[PDB]
Formats: structure tokens, sequence, C-alpha cells
């Protein structure tokens, strides 16, 4: 029941950061590992048990934060992976010049990670799609350890380049080239706007100057109630690859959004009172979709609520038929249903120094939707009229990358958009 | 003033006649007509239902100006195509030929192949000598030949590398004149001492040594042939005009990544594709800029480019030669460089 | 990593100066070499820019590069005159005098190996080296000669490292020399070919800047080359500590040159305001991208509404919202839109470092890759030509071994440059 | 919300120095931009006139035009130079000299964008802009020269915002030129069609009120500008903080204009009584009506009982029973319903604001749309026709490009005016 955590670039691992701030406060587990659990802590004798996790950066730089900050005796220091000369945000540097240098070390490491852990799961990628260091190395990495472990699942949790906003201008390239290696070697992906996390941090938060700190602290706790909540034993513990089971009714479509529907200010805690069919409902509002897509303009394909706390089956069932009772959201009509439940007695977890403030209860939802197809289009947009002035592309040629490469990557995205074309409207 | 794209293919050996259990992945059906196979029924998964793929499932129609294949002999193909350009060098214009593919796909090979048959320089001299001794009694002949080498971004003396690089500037004149600076220029006295020159050049290329291709030329080369001829008669008309010949070849380009790329294995390599790149660029900005009004054309990408400034833009005509392999274990590359040579036909 | 500082003539030695002073506060050292700051951060990235000499002296990694003796001897007994290794003061015959030839082709020729060696040293102190940073003048003679002939001796060595120079550009109406245009043409030609960023700075803009915001009645050189010093660190700040967002020469290039040869940017910094006005400052993202841009606020003289945005860099410094700035960017583009090249999507890349310039609450640097830069470009050329067309002072070349065919050539390379800009102009 | 408030000429800026000084000392303000008030309610709308600088430094949000240095020298040498923002000082070349043609039409107008820039920088400071706020004499040149230009372009800029202005009126024997009515009348021809609120005040009015009420023995400028700048504050005094009736400048608006162009108002101020006087004062409803009803306490010269309410705003200061102030807006409207205008069914717009002016009790402001005003109009063109019949003084306009037709199309558009206010009057 154990599993192996990997951390890409800067983003993966600032968002990893978070993370093991989450599974120390679970677990109890101090700086130093000290317990005063073992799918994500490796059992130490003396106590100080010791994360799964595969730490990678180009430019040690944030892993030197790490290395200096908090919790590096958290970790060990065969997992900080660095290199010397970063990628740069070129996938096709990350792919191959640079990153082949040290994936050899990562592969190795990983596999003393797989012989320690006996009934392994599979993995949890945190990667973006902006920086080579995060998008190129982890196509190059998905490839070996597909190969490794064929019999292994995947979950890749990235940052989607986002619609309205981004920092670097090649993104839409390095996005691109990654889509078909994580469409091909992925078990399942998830994709992050950050844009959609800001806005719930103003809407919900009520924060007027939001960063990565609260924004990776909030990826974080949606991959706890994905993951940690199985781990603390509910009344129903939906397996890793249960949710794929039902999740996926295809062998493409790996995507679901991941929305938290507790998001609450300290203010609201007081004067809000909130239940399992108020939360319930509001992860079905096209405002906490923590990605630029909204589902109102497409088609439930499935939907996976994950329960926290105070909770019980009764409600729970009850607001999910009020929800097929709305109807205001359309489901895929081949799809009787849709719905799938998961239930912990574990409270949600509370991050000192946030404020995503306490409560009770908590609900997860991981769904699958033609609506979040569309956002693909927009980049496709942005690859087109960058690729057709080919700005930008001899940074890509400099490493060698075939221009035809291009042009197949943007087909096999295409190819991913007219699947889900066909999933709304065929019955 | 229109460029002309054709194809054709090395063959293949005992090497992929062992290989029994291969489905070939070129299959060129008719002239002008090429079929990419075989398209997705593989035992390897299912597709056993309504295909829901993008191209693995279908065939890839690639449609040229001129395609070829091993059927046909290089002493057609390559006149076929050239013969035409070497009468529009004197035409009042110049013109150029060119080459493209992988390394080990018949580069070096398909311009001359093993030394009992033709190919593309010992035909340009073939062709044009019997023209030269049979216009003899016409005009007069002034023909000189230049050499060239492009390695690491780095313009070599083909047959005398003994001169430093820094005596090669590549410029080019308002009437279309080659000015290159000091060079060792020859004449094509006979076929057999410019082949045996071409030969030492080829021995003067700076090659790989790595690749089972290990001859591996690895270097871009280009010959120009300059043909200034006079007239023999005295009238108020009496001024012939000069135009040139420029013979087009390329390192040779490997996958992105090789399994032992390292230190000036990737340093050629960046440097082979972006003169590639420079190429296409320059191809493509040319052909849509033609089908527009103003042609903004990056010559300077490239010293290729700038060498290729006029002999590839200017009112004159060429013809694109693509290597391509049958075998699916260039697949991804013939694949790449058939849509390639199609996206520089239009 | 670390980066190797090389200054050629008397221009670009002022600059580098100032500048070591800058970074060397920056990162708490003194005038001894000796380390007496505060954080540990300072340390964290010091092998950048300096060896740690025996005693803990560390010593800028640095080349001195001149022909005209008596400028090195001001630096030598300037304050830096204790942090400079003796080894690294290159020098010998007298300078060029404004001759791009005696600097390039001859009289400097002769001095290059007493440099590459030093370049060599350098080099072999490094655990990784990741490129050169060259200061200089863009007319001077000797920084200009030395600059491109040092360009491209440390390529043909280090061919996949990154080449960044500081150029200061023949300014309109700031002069000092009549081959302003020959020593830049001459220049510019082998610059491109050899260069993988370069920035374009005007002593005239920047004479503009330091009146029109800060107001100072006696703008010296000490404070122009004070204005570009905070840009150049602002360039690699990114690299020598924390940060939200990181940013890297490459990266920079990566995602600033969008066509191979469109390597010319134009610098800018955020709060320039006079002593009297800092208290009526808001010290906000806004704030500073108002400043950054503001086309009066550029250090290139030319002004980029005439032209068009390829790309921006913009580089932040201090603790601030991610959202903030990215809304502030959004909100640039949106008043903009047609001075941004709509060929891009994201016309801009942003950074963000964790710590502001000491003493500042907030800070940032601007790097503009606009198609308007053209017009200085076309400016020269025509000032070029039109001494050319008479063979002005041909004969201060001719005598040094120089034709007229590297003068119409350049000219004609010159002329490819601006096109390409416009090219990609509307 | 926030308001800009732009001041132009000597007339304009010394009134906005003066109102300046009331509203920061209402809103707890020192003379070094620091709070230091009693209540919270002072910084509850702060935003709406000062931005808060680093240090919570409170910055009018102003613009100080002018085209004579030396008056504005005189601005930062006073008490609030310490609280103008130094980049809000905009002047440059020499003063029109009571030439409208200078100060709108050609020299005036080639400072243009160094104010509109400032504006601009006002503008993305705010969180939401209202409107402008114009401070200027009707005759001065500059004031009303820069005034109407700048008016244009800021509505061109932000047509949908509202245009506000305190003009100072030409008074029949308050004088000190003789081309007041050249100045006023082409400003007028402009400022009607691109203002949405004009407020008129005569000095020669105010000179009688600052005696008769006020019994002042050297009514100066200082104290007239200060009756104004009263009057100014009760104008947006009710965004400012709570009451039980809110108010607006686009709320007066839509209660002050019936007919789009009729938008020129009569200004008046509650209790005025002399020191002495003050001790025999009610303090009540009744009596703040009597004064803001009185003929004689308009700060417009034209006496209203000549002609007919339109319709009147009302603003009320402090805490006072609701029911006693409609009783008294009755009873004046049934006193006088020969005054009122009969289309109009309540004449009276009324608000209440629960804050009175600091040391005061309970206060009031007065605002009338009369149809009387007709007759100052009337009296300035009588004087420009019989100068212009001679075309006296025309060279100096036409010196600077203005011709004949301009001031023949102006006077025309005058008495379109003057028309209207009759074709509303019986
Ligand atoms: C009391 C106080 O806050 O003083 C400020 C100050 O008044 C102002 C006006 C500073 C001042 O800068 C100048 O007046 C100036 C002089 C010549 C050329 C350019 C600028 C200041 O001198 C500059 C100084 O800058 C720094 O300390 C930065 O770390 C800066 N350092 C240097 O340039 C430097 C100067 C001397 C010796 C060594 C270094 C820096 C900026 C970017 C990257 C690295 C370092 C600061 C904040 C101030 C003073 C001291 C008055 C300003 O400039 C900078 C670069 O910060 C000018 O506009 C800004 C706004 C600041 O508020
Ligand atoms: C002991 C006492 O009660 O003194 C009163 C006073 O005697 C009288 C006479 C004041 C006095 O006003 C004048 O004499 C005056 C001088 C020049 C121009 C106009 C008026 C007073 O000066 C004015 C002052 O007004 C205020 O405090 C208001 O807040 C007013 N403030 C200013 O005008 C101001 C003056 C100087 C510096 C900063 C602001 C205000 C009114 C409307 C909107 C905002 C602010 C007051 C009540 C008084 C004195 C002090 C004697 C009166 O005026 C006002 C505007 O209240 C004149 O008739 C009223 C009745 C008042 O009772
Ligand atoms: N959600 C989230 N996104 C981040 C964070 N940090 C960076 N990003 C995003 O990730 C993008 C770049 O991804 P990275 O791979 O981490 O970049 P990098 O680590 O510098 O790697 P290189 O750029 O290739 O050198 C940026 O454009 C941001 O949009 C973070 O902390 N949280
Ligand atoms: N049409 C052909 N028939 C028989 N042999 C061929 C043919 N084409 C290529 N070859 C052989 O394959 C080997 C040649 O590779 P070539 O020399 O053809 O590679 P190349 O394109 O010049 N490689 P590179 O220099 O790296 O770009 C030669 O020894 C040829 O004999
Ligand atoms: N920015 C800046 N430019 C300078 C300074 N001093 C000189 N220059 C410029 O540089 C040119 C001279 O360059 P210089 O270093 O003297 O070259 P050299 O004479 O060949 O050694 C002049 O034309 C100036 O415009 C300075 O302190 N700062
Ligand atoms: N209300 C008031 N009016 C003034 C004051 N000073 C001047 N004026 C009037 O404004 C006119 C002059 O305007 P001014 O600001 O000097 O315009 P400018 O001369 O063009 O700059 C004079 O005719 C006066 O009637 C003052 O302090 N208060
Ligand atoms: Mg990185
Ligand atoms: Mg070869």
């Amino acid at each position: 029941r154990e599993c192996i955590s990997i951390h890409v670039g800067q983003a993966g691992v600032q968002i990893g950061n978070a993370c093991w701030e989450l599974y120390c406060l679970e677990h109890g587990i101090q700086p130093d590992g000290q317990m005063p659990f073992n799918t994500f802590f490796s059992e130490t004798g003396a106590g100080k048990h010791v994360p799964r996790a595969v730490f990678v950066d180009l430019e040690p730089t944030v892993i030197d934060e790490v290395r200096t900050g908090t919790y590096r005796q958290l970790f060990h220091p065969e997992q900080l992976i660095t290199g010397k000369e970063d990628a740069a945000n070129n996938y096709a540097r990350g792919h191959y010049t640079i990153g082949k240098e040290i994936i050899d070390l990562v592969l190795d490491r990983i596999r003393k990670l797989a012989d320690q852990c006996t009934g392994l799961q599979g993995f949890s990628v945190f990667h973006s799609f902006g920086g080579g260091t995060g998008s190129g190395f982890t196509s190059l990495l998905m490839e070996r350890l597909s190969v490794d472990y064929g019999k292994k699942s995947k979950l890749e949790f990235s940052i989607y380049p986002a619609p309205q906003v981004s920092t670097a201008v090649v993104e839409p390239y390095n996005s691109i080239l990654t889509t078909h290696t994580t469409l091909e070697h992925s078990d399942c992906a998830f994709m992050v706007d950050n844009e959609a996390i800001y806005d719930i941090c103003r809407r919900n938060l009520d924060i007027e100057r939001p960063t990565y700190t609260n924004l990776n602290r909030l990826i974080g706790q949606i991959v706890s109630s994905i993951t940690a909540s199985l781990r603390f034993d509910g009344a129903l513990n939906v397996d890793l690859t249960e949710f794929q089971t039902n999740l996926v009714p295809y062998p493409r479509g790996h995507f679901p959004l991941a929305t938290y529907a507790p998001v609450i200010s300290a203010e609201k805690a007081y004067h809000e009172q909130l239940s399992v069919a108020e939360i319930t409902n509001a992860c079905f509002e096209p405002a906490n979709q923590m990605v630029k897509c909204d589902p109102r303009h497409g088609k439930y394909m499935a939907c996976c609520l994950l329960y926290r706390g105070d909770v019980v089956p009764k409600d729970v069932n009850a607001a999910i038929a009020t929800i097929k009772t709305k109807r205001t959201i359309q489901f895929v009509d081949w799809c009787p249903t849709g719905f799938k439940v998961g239930i912990n007695y574990e409270p949600p977890t509370v991050v000192p120094g946030g404020d995503l403030a306490k409560v009770q209860r908590a609900v997860c939802m991981l769904s699958n939707t033609t609506a979040i197809a569309e956002a693909w289009a927009r980049l496709d947009h942005k690859f087109d009229l960058m690729y057709a002035k080919r700005a930008f592309v001899h940074w890509y040629v400099g490493e060698g990358m075939e221009e035809g490469e291009f042009s197949e990557a943007r087909e096999d995205m295409a190819a991913l958009e007219k699947d889900y074309e066909e999933v709304g409207v065929d019955s | 003033s229109s460029i002309v794209v054709a194809i054709r293919v090395r063959p293949f050996t005992s090497m992929e006649k062992t290989r029994l259990v291969i489905r070939k992945i070129v299959d060129c059906v008719d002239d002008r007509m090429l079929i990419f196979d075989p398209a997705d029924r593989n035992s390897n998964a299912t597709n056993k239902f309504s295909s829901q793929r993008r191209r693995h499932g279908g065939e890839i129609k690639f449609v040229f100006d001129k395609l070829f294949d091993e059927t046909s002999s290089q002493a057609r193909v390559y006149k076929e195509t050239t013969s035409p350009l070497l009468d529009s060098v004197l035409d009042g214009f110049n013109s150029t030929v060119f080459a493209y593919g992988a390394t080990g796909c018949g580069k070096t090979y398909t311009v001359s192949g093993t030394p009992s048959q033709p190919g593309i320089i010992f035909l340009a001299m073939e062709e044009l000598f019997n023209k030269i001794t049979d216009l003899k009694d016409e005009k007069d002949f002034e023909i000189s030949l230049s050499y060239l080498e492009i390695y690491n971004e780095r313009i070599r003396d083909l047959l005398k590398p003994e001169t430093p690089s820094k005596r090669l500037v590549i410029r080019e004149d308002t009437q279309n004149h080659i000015k290159v600076a000091n060079l060792s220029y020859h004449h094509p006295n006979t076929v057999e001492d410019v082949m045996d020159l071409v030969v030492q050049g080829n021995i003067n290329r700076t090659t790989s040594p790595t690749e089972a291709n290990e001859v591996s030329s690895r270097s871009h080369a280009v010959l120009q042939i300059h043909i200034m001829q006079t007239n023999k008669l005295v009238d108020l008309t009496s001024q012939h005009t000069f135009a040139t010949l420029s013979i087009i070849d390329l390192a040779g380009s490997e996958r992105a990544a090789a399994t032992r790329n390292r230190g000036i294995r990737l340093h050629e390599g960046a440097n082979i594709n972006r003169s590639l790149l420079a190429l296409g660029n320059c191809i493509n900005a040319l052909c849509l800029n033609d089908g527009s009004r103003s042609c903004h054309i990056p010559y300077r990408d490239s010293k290729l480019t700038r060498l290729l400034k006029f002999s590839l833009g200017g009112n004159c005509k060429t013809v694109m030669i693509v290597c391509i392999s049958p075998s699916s274990s260039h697949y991804d590359e013939t694949l790449n460089t058939l849509k390639y040579a199609n996206r520089a036909k239009e | 990593r670390e980066i190797v500082h090389i200054q050629a003539g008397q221009c670009g030695n002022q600059i580098g100066a100032k500048f070591w002073e800058v970074i060397s506060d920056e990162h708490g050292i003194d005038p001894t070499g000796s380390y007496h700051g505060d954080s540990d951060l300072q340390l964290e990235r010091i092998n950048v820019y300096y060896n740690e000499a025996a005693g803990n002296k560390y010593v800028p990694r640095a080349i001195l590069v001149d022909l005209e003796p008596g400028t090195m001897d001001s630096v030598r007994s300037g304050p830096f005159g204790q942090i400079f290794r003796p080894d690294n003061f290159v020098f010998g015959q007298s300078g060029a005098g404004n001759n791009w030839a005696k600097g390039h082709y001859t009289e400097g020729a002769e001095l290059v190996d007493s440099v590459l060696d030093v370049v060599r040293k350098e080099s072999e102190s490094c655990d990784c080296l990741q490129g050169f940073q060259l200061t200089h003048s863009l007319g001077g003679g000797t920084g200009s000669g030395m600059g491109t002939l040092l360009i491209s001796k440390i390529r043909e060595e280090y061919p996949d490292r990154i080449m960044n120079t500081f150029s200061v550009v023949p300014s309109p109406k700031v002069s000092d020399t009549v081959v302003e245009p020959y020593n830049a043409t001459l220049s510019v030609h082998q610059l491109v070919e050899n260069t993988d960023e370069t920035y374009c700075i005007d002593n005239e803009a920047l004479y503009d800047i330091c009146f029109r915001t800060l107001k100072l009645t006696t703008p010296t050189y000490g404070d122009l080359n004070h204005l570009v010093s905070a840009t150049m660190s602002g360039v690699t700040t990114c690299l020598r500590f924390p940060g939200q967002l990181n940013a890297d020469l490459r990266k920079l290039a990566v995602n600033m040159v969008p066509f191979p040869r469109l390597h010319f940017f134009m610098p800018g910094f955020a709060p320039l305001t006079s002593r009297g006005s800092q208290q009526y400052r808001a010290l906000t993202v806004p704030e500073l991208t108002q400043q950054m841009f503001d086309a009066k606020n550029m250090m290139a003289a030319c002004d980029p509404r005439h032209g068009r945005y390829l790309t921006v860099a913009a580089v932040f410094r201090g603790r601030m919202s991610m959202k903030e700035v990215d809304e502030q960017m959004l909100n640039v583009q949106n008043k903009n839109s047609s001075y941004f090249v709509e060929w891009i999507p994201n016309n801009v890349k942003t950074a963000v470092c964790d710590i502001p310039p000491r003493g500042l609450k907030m800070s940032a640097t601007f790097i503009g890759n606009s198609t308007a830069i053209q017009e200085l470009f076309k400016r020269i050329s025509e000032q070029f030509t039109a001494m050319f067309r008479r063979k002005a002072f041909l004969h201060w070349y001719t005598g040094e071994g120089m034709d007229e065919m590297e003068f119409t050539e350049a000219e004609s390379n010159m002329n490819d440059l601006v096109s390409e800009y416009q090219q990609y102009q509307d």
C-alpha cells in the first residue's frame, strides 16, 4: 500500500514542500523525521522516519533552499538530486543534453526506494509545463520509469500553463511536447491552473495578495485527500487503482480535475455553517474548479467524491441525488451513473501558519469531463501562432529537437481533443 | 521561378532482407505519389474496432513534383531533374542542386557512389563537357570551380585546408556574382581531375568517428561551377553574360539525441541542425513569400544561406533532393524529412 | 556556477569599477576583500563573481583590459586596487586613439594572448563556467576594437558558453569623436555574429533619466555608470540568491531571443525617483511597472513606442505577491496591445527574487526586445554613410591594413539587422 | 471612489490651496501629510482625495497647472509645499498674460501632455475614478485657456466620468482686465459643450457677503477664497462620511440638470455671521434655510429673485431631524411659489450628512439652478459685443491664429444659453 513521490524543477519541489509539511502534520512527524504512515515514510529504527521521495533540479538552488532550510533533517541527502547547469525553460535540453546526465542516478535512487518498498502501488510526480527541467526532464523520466515499472500506477500532478497569464513565453512549446509523453505513459494526470487558484484565494479565502506559498498549500491539501486520506482507514477506502477503475472509461482520457470545496477563511469559519450537502454542492460550482474551465459547457464523464471527517453515507447519497435532480450540469448520455464515493474518518488537515480555516469535514472531487478539453484549444492557438513564425525554434533545434516532433506533438494533442468531442456527442 | 521537389531511396540489403519480420514504411505507388506505410494492424495491442487513432491506422499521402524510387536509375533521375538546371544556368541566370537526409542515407553514395557508377557530380560534368565540346565551335568556354566545406559554422577550403578559415568570406554582388575570398579555385579540364579533386575534398572533410557510418562525412559542402562563356563574333550586342551552378551538400542529421551524443558530437550536431534550420527558414520564407508580394528572407541565419543568397531565391530554378529509407528504424527520421520536403514544396 | 567579467576600454572600466562597487556592497564585501555581511545568502553564490583566496579574500572573477596605461593606474589607485588581482591588469602599448583597427586588427591583436592566458586561468579556477560578460563602449576604439576581438577569441575557446555584453551606444547628441560611426559599424559587424545577448545603452538617454527622474544638478559619468551598474546587477542577480521564480542568462536568452540574430536589448530600472520625491512613493508592484514600461525610463535613446515589443523580461526584487505581479503584466499587455507583438501570446517573461537591493523595500529591472531599436542603427548607419561616401578618415584604417570592402560589407550587414527588425514590425 | 482635483491659473491655485487647507483639516491631516485626527470616519473615505504613500503620508489627488512660474513657487513655499507631490507641479514657459489663445490655443497647448501624463498616473492609482474637479477663473487667460483646453482633453480620455468645475465669473464692478469678456466668451463656448456641472462665483458677490454678513474690515482674496472653499467641500462632503441621506456629484446632476445644457449653478453656504454676532445665533434648521434661501448670501452676483428656480439642492451637515428639514423645505416652496418653477413638483433636492464642519454644531450648503443667472451672461455678452464691434484687442488673438469666426460663433452660442434659460422662465 506504499507509494513514491517525485519532484522536478522548482515548482515540483516547492509543491513537495507543502505536501511533506502536511504529511508531517498528519502523522506528528518532526523536521528531523522523528515521530513522537509507512506509505510515505520509510520506517526508521531510531524513530526518524524518512520521506519516500526523489527531488530533482538541474540547478540546485531550490534544493539548496531545502538543504539549508527546515526539513533538511527530514529528507535523506541521497534523495536530493541536483545538476550543475539548468535546462532553462527548454524541454529539449531537459529531455536530452542536460537531463540525461543525471537520469541514471535518478533511476538508481528510485530503484533503491522500490527495492525497499514492499507493496508498491505507484508514483506521484509533481511537475510543471513551463520549465524544461520540469517538462523535458519529466518526459525523459516517465519514459524510463514506465519501462521499469509497467505494472505500477503513475500519477502526474502538473501545473497547467494558464490560459490568461504565464511567466515564460516559450511555455506552449514545452507544454505541447510534454503532452504526447504524459498521454502515452501516465496512468492518471491532473492539470492545475495557478490563475484559477489565485482567483479562488481572492473569492473564497478573501486574499488580495496571494502567492505560491498559499497556492501550493491548497494543491498539497488536495493530494492529501486523494492519497493519504485512504491510508488513514475510512469507511470507503477507494484504492488508487480503484479510482482508475471508475474514473477512466477508456485507454485514454486521463485528465481529472481535482477540486476542494471547504475553502474558507477564518472569519467565515465562524459565520458559515457547512455540512455534507452544502460542501458537495459547492464543488460542482464553476468557481472552485482549480482550472480555467466551466463544466457547464461540457459533460461529466465520471466524478469521485472524497469525504473526510464528520460525514455519513446517507447525506452523501442524498446530496448526489439532489445533484442528479438539479440536472443543470450534463452527464455523458451513455454513462448511467458517474458518482463514486470515498469516505474517511480522519478530519481535514490544518496548516499552522496557513489560512484555510479548520473544518470538521472536507470534500475533494476528482472529475472527468469534456469541458476541460477546450483548454487545450487555447494552448493550440498559442502554439500554432509561435510555431507559424518558428519563434524561439532555434533553442530546440540547437538541442537537435526535430522540427517534425513539434508537428507530431500537436497532432497527438489534437487527437486527445477529438476523443473528448466524440465522448460527449456519441450515444 | 518555382522550385521542384524530387525524391529517391537507397535500397534494402541483406541486413533488411534477413529481417523477415518487419513491415515496410515506404511505398511509392506512382510517379510523384508516395504512400507512408503501414497504418496499424499490430498484434502488440488491439485495434479491432472503428479507429480512434490520429494517424496510426491510416496512411500518409505525400505528393511531390518528381518522386522516384530504387527502380529508377540515377542516370535518369539526375538528368530528368538537373539537365534543365544546367541549361537554366545558361539562360541568363544561375542554378543549384540540393540534397537531404539522416546520416547513412546515401549522401556521398548518391553524389557519386562506388567508383564505376554515375551520380550528381559525374553526370554534371559528363553532360556539360559534351555540351562544351559540341558548342566549342560557337562560344568560348571559361569555366572555373569553387570548392567549399561547412563545419562548426566554419568555412573551410575543401581542397586546401592549409589555408585558414579567416581567409574565406562569403559575399554576393548586385549582379549575383559569387564573391568568395582567397580560395583554391580550379578548372574543369577533365572529369577525372575534377572527380579527383572531389575525392581530395571528401578526404579533407571532417568526419564522425562514432556511429556505424564512421566514414560519416558529418559536414556540409558546396561545389560551384562558374561559367563565363564569351562570343566568337563581333556585333552590336556582343556582351555574353556569366552564371553559375551550385552543388549543395549536407552533413547529415541523426535523431535529436544519440545514445553517445557527447562533447563535440553535441556541438557539431547542433551546428548541423542549426544550418538545416537556416535552410528551412529560407526555403519556407522564399516559397511562402513567392505566394505573397514581399520577400524578406533570413539569409543571415547561416553562412550557407549567405552562400545561397541568390542561388536559392533569385530569378532562378532548383531541385530539392531527399534521400528516403524504407526501414522502420528510420520511421521518425524519414517521416519527418518527408514532411519537410512537402513543406518546402508548398 | 561562475561567470567571467571582462572590462575593455576606459568607458567599460569605469562602468565595471562602479559595478564591482555595487555587487561587492550587495554581498557584504569590504575594500580588503573580506566578508562582513549580515546574511548567509550573500555567501551562497559568492563564487559566481569571486574567487575565495586564502584568508577568505574574495577576488573579482574579472579581467581588466586596456591599451592606455593611466586608466588602469586610476583603477589601481582607486578603492578596489586592494580588491582586483594584479595579474588581471592587462595593458601595454598606448591606446588606439579611437582607431578601431588599432584596437582590433593590429596593436590590440598583439596583446590578445596576454588576455586569453588570464581567461584560461580564470576558467580553470571555476567549478562550472556559465558564460562571459563584456563591458565596453561601441565607438571608443580600444573598448570596441578589443571588445569584438576578444569576443571572437573567447567564443572560439568557449563556443557553447554564453556571450553577454553591455555596450555603450553612440548617442545622437552626446559625442566626443567624429569616427564614432566607423568604430561602431566595424564593431557591430563582428558583434552580432559572435554574441548571444547584447545590451544597448545611450549616454544621452541616461543624461535625460538622471535629470528627468533623479533631478541631478550635475550628472557625472560616475552617476551614469551607476545607473548602468544597477541594471547589470539585475540581469544576473537572480543567480545569486533565492526567489519565487528563478532566472538566468540562458533562461532570458531562451525567452528573449525569438529570432537568433535579434538579441539587442534595451535596459531599464525600477524605482527612479529623486531623494526629495522618494517620500511620495507608494512602493507597489503597480508603481514599479508604471516606471518599467515608461519609455522615458529606458536607457536606450530610442523611444520604444515607435516600434513593437518582440518580448519583454521583467525581473522583480523582494517580497511580493505573484498574483499581483501577474495582474500588472496582464494590465500592461491589455493597455498597449498595439505595442506588443501579437505573434507572441505572453509577451512578458517574469521573474521574482526574494531579496530587494539593500536599502530598497522592493525593486525590479527591465529588459526589452523592441523593434524600435532599429532606429538607432539607422541613425548611426546614416552618419557612417555620409562620411564613407567621401572616404572620410579612411586613411586612419587604411594605414592599419583595413580596406574599403570591410566597411561596405559591414554596412550591408548592418542594413540586414535593421531590415530584420523592420520585418518583424508592423 | 476617488476624485481628481485640477487647479488652473493663479486664481484657481489660490482657491485650491485654501481648499486643501480646509479638507486636510477636516480629515485630521497635518502639514507633513500625517494623520492625527480623532475620528475613524476621517479615514473612511480619505482615499477620495489622498493617495496613501508609504509611511501613511496622505498626498492630494490633485494636479497643479500654471504657466506662470512664481505662483507655483509660492505654493511650494507655502504650508502645503510638504503636502503636494512635486511631479504634480506642472509649469513651464511664462503665462498667457490674459491671452486666452495663448492659454488654450498655442503656448498652453504645447504643455498639455505634461498634464495628461500626470492625469493618467493619478487615474491608475485609483480604485474607481468618479470624475474631475477643475478650479479656475473665467477671464484670467491661462486659467480660462488651459481650463477648457484640459477639460476637452480629459473628457476625450474619460467621456463617461463627471466633469465638475468651479469657475470665478467676471464681476460687473470687480475687474483687473479689459479683455475679461473675450476670455470669458471664448472659454464658456467650450465649457458648456464639455462640462457636466459648473459653478458660477462672483468676486463682487463675495465682497458683498464678506462684509454684509461677516463684517470684515479688510476682506482679502484669502477670505474670498475661503468662502469658496467652504462650498467646494460641501459639494462632495457627502461622499466622505455617513449621513441620513447620501449625495453625489452624479446624484446632484441627476436632480440638478433637467435640461442637458442648463448646468450652471449658484453656490451658497449656511451659517454666515460675524464673530460678535455668533452669540445671537439659534443654530436651527429654520435659521439655516433662512440664510440658504437669502438672495444676499448667494455667491453669484445675480440676485435669484429676478428669475426662477429650476431646481435646488440643499445639503445639510450634522445631527438634525429629517422631518424638521422637510418642513422647512415645504415652508420655503409655499412662501415663494412664484420663484420656484412650477414644472417641477418638488423643487428642492435635499441631503443630510451626520457630520457638521468641525467647530460648527450644524451647517449646510446651497446649490441653485436658477434662471436668473442668464443675466450674468447677458452683461458679459454686452461688454464683449461693445468691444467686438470695433475688433478691440482682437490682434492679440489674431496673432495667435484666432479668427473672427470663432468670436462670432461663441457669442451666437452664448446667446443660445441665455435664450434657453429665458425659455424656461416666465
Ligand atoms: C535613505 C534611502 O532610502 O535612500 C535611497 C534613496 O533615496 C533613492 C532615491 C536611491 C539613491 O540612488 C541615487 O540617487 C542614484 C545616484 C546615481 C545613479 C543612480 C541612482 C541612493 O543613492 C541609492 C541606494 O540604493 C541602494 O542601496 C541599492 O542597494 C542600490 N545600490 C547602489 O546603487 C549603490 C550605491 C552606492 C554604493 C554601492 C551601491 C542597488 C540597486 C540595484 C542593484 C544593486 C544595488 C538607496 C536605496 C538610496 C540612496 C543611498 C540615497 C535611488 O536609486 C537606487 C539605485 O536605488 C534613486 O531612485 C532610487 C530610489 C531610492 O529611494
Ligand atoms: C469659536 C467659534 O465657534 O468660532 C467660529 C466662528 O466664530 C464663525 C463666525 C466662522 C469663522 O469663519 C470666518 O470668520 C470666515 C473667514 C473667512 C471666510 C469665511 C468665513 C471661523 O473663522 C471658521 C470656523 O469654521 C470651521 O471650523 C469649519 O470647520 C470650517 N473651517 C474652515 O473654513 C477652516 C478655517 C481655517 C482653517 C481650516 C479650515 C469649514 C466649513 C465648511 C467646510 C469645511 C470646513 C468656525 C466654526 C469659527 C471660526 C474659527 C472663528 C464662520 O464661518 C464658517 C465657515 O464656519 C463665519 O460665519 C460662520 C459662523 C461661525 O460661528
Ligand atoms: N503552482 C506553482 N507553480 C509554480 C511554482 N513555481 C513555479 N511555478 C510555475 O512553474 C513554471 C516553471 O516551472 P519549473 O519547471 O519549476 O521552472 P524551473 O524550476 O526553473 O525549471 P527551468 O525553468 O527549466 O529551469 C513557472 O512559470 C510557474 O508558472 C509554484 O511554486 N507553484
Ligand atoms: N543506393 C545505395 N546502394 C547501395 N549502397 C548504399 C546506397 N546508399 C548508401 N549506401 C551505402 O551506405 C553507406 C553509406 O552511407 P552514405 O555514405 O550513403 O551515408 P551518408 O549519407 O554520406 N552518411 P552521413 O555522411 O553521416 O550524412 C555507404 O558505404 C554506401 O555504399
Ligand atoms: N557610459 C560611459 N561612457 C563613457 C564614459 N567615458 C567615456 N565614455 C564613452 O566611451 C567613448 C570612449 O571610449 P574609451 O573607453 O575611451 O575607448 P578608448 O579611447 O579607445 O580607450 C566616448 O566616446 C564616450 O562616449 C563613462 O564614464 N561612461
Ligand atoms: N476668487 C479669486 N479670484 C481671483 C484671485 N486672484 C485673481 N482672481 C481673478 O482671476 C483673474 C486672473 O486670473 P489668473 O489666475 O491670474 O489667470 P492668469 O493671469 O492667466 O494666470 C483676475 O481677473 C481676478 O478677477 C483670488 O485670489 N481669488
Ligand atoms: Mg529551473
Ligand atoms: Mg557522407
